């Protein structure tokens, strides 16, 4: 991503030849994360603004 | 070294490299390559990470 740039698509990303992008199956990986913060977390997994 | 048969061969159950991209392992150089083979059971591939 480049300065200011912003994403808004949830493709399935593309690993290796097998294509993905919704075609789901070997090496096709979803790269938007969920962070999954909890209190009992350390101070460096909690959430900042 | 010639892992871009092996990466696209699409014929492996498991494939993952870890500390490392699994799409660049014919660009980056190394020293000695180990290798160490196993054959254990579908309930204990996921032990060995």
């Amino acid at each position: 991503l480049k300065p200011f740039e912003r994403d808004i698509s949830t493709e399935i990303y593309q690993a290796g030849s097998t294509p993905c992008n919704g075609v789901e199956g070997f090496n096709c990986y979803f790269p938007l994360q969920s962070y999954g913060f909890q209190p009992t977390n350390g101070v460096g997994y909690q959430p900042y603004r | 070294a010639d892992y871009s048969v092996l990466y696209n061969s699409a014929s492996f159950s498991t494939f993952k490299c870890y500390g490392v991209s699994p799409t660049k392992l014919n660009d980056l150089c190394f020293t000695n390559v180990y290798a160490d083979s196993f054959v254990i059971r579908g309930d204990e591939v996921r032990q060995i990470a």
